[PDB]
């Protein structure tokens, strides 16, 4: 088997320089390729450039060149990519690939990759999230049944999870993507829906997770009448 | 340098149904042309690396074929966990170029929208702003008029829209809309509404909410 | 000290002559002991005509005499027919059976 | 257990047309009233002489194909026949096979890495035959289909395969597709109430025949010479 | 506003085919889907049939799908339904509509009039 393994999450300040990772796994280091792709929300996809690492030999894309450069160890038995000139557009999902196509007549394309490292690039600074819960009226039920949930504010950086803590009282949960402030904060909003025989006697809570800091955040809904 | 497009755009079909796909690029080519299968934030799934060829593990599923600039590529059957997106890929050179991409998802029949609205609450108020949120749930198309009515009018510019995806277990689709306001100008109104009409509904809901209650 | 690369690439590029250009090469290697035949190169090389004097080849079955159409009912599995002492009487055709 | 072969298990020998023509060949041939091998399928390894003789009577096929081999393991080469649901696939493969192969899970063979492979159309209460031959570097198969123990009718087989194979064939089975078995090769000859089917086996000598053909080239009589 | 009436229909016998008609005046075709409707005798209101500017084929409900088609035209405003062996199940009363949106993806049910199809 083969396997890669990235690094955690990373950010920057804009015009920095930072270094990332790939760690490589199993069968022989030296018959294996890399090579790292950048995956955004929705837009296309980049890719950086290419090493062998058993040889040393890379190359780049014209966009990347000079700004960019990879360097792969066997003892380390990991890969890693320089970069510099950071900016906000950077700010997408990281990816690292193998490139296994030189050696047995599949050329050039990847077949395995990581984990994925997510990065960012903004002003702000690190610190947890801002949430507050809404209720609903009974005045305000739809056919016998009534939702609630949390929105989830003034965050950074990400990954964050949403979500209510535990068991079958995430029956009818319903959450949406992220969106990013113009003050550098992200955003979240979350749903759950609940019939007349159990909104506001449930007591639901509504919980996030900042995992960057592993900080717990959590809120209760109330309907009211 | 080279450079590539794929047409349609899209494709919807339902369950079992034939679907394909065509790419053209700038030069004629015979060879060394790829496809993808990608879904949002995924992994992409090798199918064609050289015209019309492809590796062990390749489901048979896939196929394609053409000479000159453009080529096609064909899907036997369509199953809601294919709700993907495929791309075209080129690498007779060095400047690997990538296609624009072509949705594939689900025909279904009309679904009419669960609909409901998100007043604010006093927390919310005292930070100085104010938001609420219309939603709408399990719809078909990809999108339904999510009207902000306050004080029974009409309002355009400040609000925020989410979306998601179709969704593969009955292939329906949801979307949601929030206002957003400071708490000076929330106060300046008295009615909060929200109006929604749709392809499945049989005439035009109103949902609303007054400061005074 | 050195670990050198085994591999090169040949950068094929227009400023190459040709002595650096990508030739598209095929070998042949053939075997013919203990054989079966199962491989031959000759294609039909054929003609046909009918009710004079003729040369006729036919798989082999080298002879010479007019061919004609026959009332013959040979069955699907015969190639050639033989009259009393072994005389090659009638010949099914290859190509129109 | 044994019966009497009739004057059936003759077949055409040199493909040439021959009309109200009485012919002497002397080629490998089953003697007159021989005893043969009788089995019931309501399949052993038996050893492959200069010739063999195959018959089957059954109305749900249960008698489905051959296979050959010299040691009839995956130590040498080896020969399949074997006749699916709409064709008939052949491979020279010196695959290892199952003690008593059964087709329905398809336990045929262990492993298979053939070399030779060759498909075509099928065969297809009913009376089945079969001969194969191996003199020349090739693996000849004659057969013949009628409707109807082995009747004294006469009938002569025609030519069905001229394979280009010269694998030594020594030993060989039959393969048998009852209605119910085993999935696994660690049993034989059970599973299902099968029907009344069974297949003969006689084996072939250096005979001289005197074959009687027609007016239009079949074969309607034979005579054996030292009988 | 964006008028629209229909045309055609009436009694035909069970297991024959007609045409239905819709046309428009005064007004672009072109901005706008055109879409059908359907209500069997007091029941609910139901989708049927819709075309496109691409003519990229058409898009059908799942009572009519395998057996209608429906076509327009948009440099003279009119738009056709096609009805195919007739079935006492479809005898109802049509809507023709417009998917009031300019250059929308989606619909919204503006019908304009309707008229009575029947199976004698
Ligand atoms: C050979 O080709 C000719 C012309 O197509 C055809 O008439 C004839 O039947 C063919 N014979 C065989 C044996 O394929
Ligand atoms: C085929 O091989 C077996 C096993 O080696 C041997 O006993 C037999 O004599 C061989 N037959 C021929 C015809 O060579
Ligand atoms: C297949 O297996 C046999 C052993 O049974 C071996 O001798 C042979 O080299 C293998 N490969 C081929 C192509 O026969
Ligand atoms: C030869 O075949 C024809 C046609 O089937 C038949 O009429 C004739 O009787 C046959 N010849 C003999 C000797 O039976």
């Amino acid at each position: 088997q083969v396997q890669l393994v990235q690094s955690g999450a990373e950010v920057k300040k804009p015009g920095s320089s930072v270094k990332v990772s790939c760690k490589a796994s199993g069968g022989t280091f030296s018959s294996y390729a890399i090579s790292w792709v950048r995956q955004a929300p929705g837009q296309g996809l980049e890719w950086m450039g290419r090493i062998i690492p058993i040889f040393g030999t890379a190359n780049y894309a014209q966009k990347f060149q000079g700004r960019v450069t990879i360097t792969a160890d066997e003892s380390t038995s990991t890969a890693y990519m320089e970069l510099s000139s950071l900016r906000s557009e950077d700010t997408a999902v990281y990816y690292c690939a193998s490139l296994a196509s030189y050696s047995s007549g599949w050329e050039d394309v990847f077949d395995i990759w990581g984990q994925g490292t997510m990065v960012t690039v903004s002003s702000a600074s690190t610190k947890g999230p801002s949430v507050f819960p809404l209720a609903p009226s009974s005045k305000s039920t739809s056919g016998g049944t009534a939702a609630l949930g949390c929105l989830v504010k003034d965050y950074f950086p990400e990954p964050v999870t949403v979500s209510w803590n535990s068991g079958a009282l995430t029956s009818g949960v319903h959450t949406f993507p992220a969106v990013l402030q113009s003050s550098g904060l992200y955003s979240l909003s979350s749903v759950v829906t609940v019939p007349s025989s159990s909104l506001g006697t449930q007591t639901y809570i509504c919980n996030v997770n900042h995992k960057p800091s592993n900080t717990k955040v959590d809120k209760k809904v109330e309907p009211k009448s | 340098d080279i450079q590539m497009t794929q047409s349609p755009s899209s494709l919807s079909a339902s369950v079992g149904d034939r679907v394909t796909i065509t790419c053209r690029a700038s030069q004629g080519i015979s060879s060394w042309l790829a496809w993808y299968q990608q879904k949002p934030g995924k992994a992409p799934k090798l199918l064609i690396y050289d015209a019309s060829n492809l590796e062990t593990g390749v489901p048979s599923r896939f196929s394609g074929s053409g000479s000159g600039t453009d080529f096609t590529f064909t899907i036997s059957s369509l199953q809601p966990e294919d709700i993907a997106t495929y791309y075209c890929q080129q690498y007779d050179n060095l400047p690997l170029t990538f296609g624009g991409g072509t949705k594939v998802e689900i025909k279904r029949t009309v679904a009419a929208p669960s609909v409901f609205i998100f007043p604010p609450s006093d927390e919310q108020l005292k930070s100085g702003t104010a938001s609420v949120v219309c939603l709408l749930n399990n719809f078909y198309p990809r999108e339904a008029k999510v009207q902000w009515k306050v004080d029974n009018a009409l309002q355009s510019g400040n609000s925020q829209e989410s979306v998601t995806e179709q969704d593969s277990k009955d292939s329906t689709y949801s979307l949601s809309s929030t206002l957003t306001l400071s708490k000076a100008d929330y106060e300046k109104h008295k009615v909060y509404a929200c109006e929604v009409t749709h392809q499945g509904l049989s005439s035009p809901v109103t949902k609303s909410f007054n400061r005074g209650e | 000290f050195n670990c050198y690369f085994p591999l090169r690439s040949y950068s094929f590029r227009p400023t190459y002559g040709v002595g650096h250009q990508p030739y598209r090469v095929v070998v042949l290697s053939f075997e013919l002991l203990h054989a079966p035949a199962t491989v031959c190169g000759p294609k039909k090389s054929t003609n046909l005509v009918k009710n004079k004097c003729v040369n006729f080849n036919f798989n082999g079955l080298k002879g010479t005499g007019v061919l004609t159409e026959s009332n013959k009912k040979f069955l699907p599995f015969q190639q050639f027919g033989r009259d009393i002492a072994d005389t090659t009487d009638a010949v099914r055709d290859p190509q129109t059976l | 257990a044994y019966t009497n072969s009739f004057t059936r298990g003759v077949y055409y020998p040199d493909k040439v047309f021959r009309s109200s023509v009485l012919h002497s060949t002397q080629d490998l041939f089953l003697p007159f009233f021989s005893n043969v091998t009788w089995f019931h399928v309501i399949n052993p390894v038996l050893p492959f002489n200069d010739g063999v003789y195959f018959a089957s009577i059954e109305k749900s096929n249960i008698i489905r194909g051959w296979i050959f081999g010299t040691t009839l393991d995956s130590k040498t080469q080896s020969l399949l026949i074997v006749n699916n649901a709409t064709n008939v696939v052949i491979k020279v493969c010196e695959f290892q096979f199952c003690n008593d192969p059964f087709l329905d899970f398809r336990v045929y063979s262990s492993a298979n890495n053939c070399t030779f492979e060759y498909v075509s159309q099928p065969f297809l209460k009913n009376l089945r035959e079969f001969v194969f031959k191996n003199i020349d570097g090739y693996f000849k198969i004659y057969s013949k289909h009628t409707p109807i123990d082995l009747p004294q009718g006469f009938s002569a087989l025609e030519p069905l395969v001229d394979l280009p194979i010269g694998i030594n064939i020594t030993r060989f089975q039959t393969l048998l597709a009852l209605h119910r078995s085993y999935l696994t090769p660690g049993d034989s000859s059970s599973g299902w109430t099968a029907g009344a089917a069974a297949y003969y086996v006689g084996y072939l000598q250096p005979r001289t025949f005197l074959l009687k053909y027609n007016e239009n080239g079949t074969i309607t009589d034979a005579v054996d010479c030292a009988l | 506003q964006v008028q629209l009436q229909e045309s055609g229909g009436g009694l035909v016998q069970p297991g024959g085919s007609l045409r239905l008609s819709c046309a428009a005046s005064g007004r672009t075709i072109s901005r706008y889907a055109m879409s059908w409707f359907r209500q069997a005798p007091g029941k609910e209101r139901e989708f049927v049939a819709v075309a496109r500017r691409s003519g990229d084929g058409a898009f059908y409900a799942d009572s009519v799908q395998g057996r209608f088609t429906v076509s327009r035209d948009d440099a003279k405003n009119t738009v056709y339904l096609q009805m195919n062996s007739l079935k006492p199940e479809d005898t109802a009363v049509y809507y023709c509509a417009i998917d009031s949106d300019t250059f929308y993806s989606g619909s919204y049910d503006y019908w304009g009039q309707g008229t009575q199809v029947t199976v004698s």
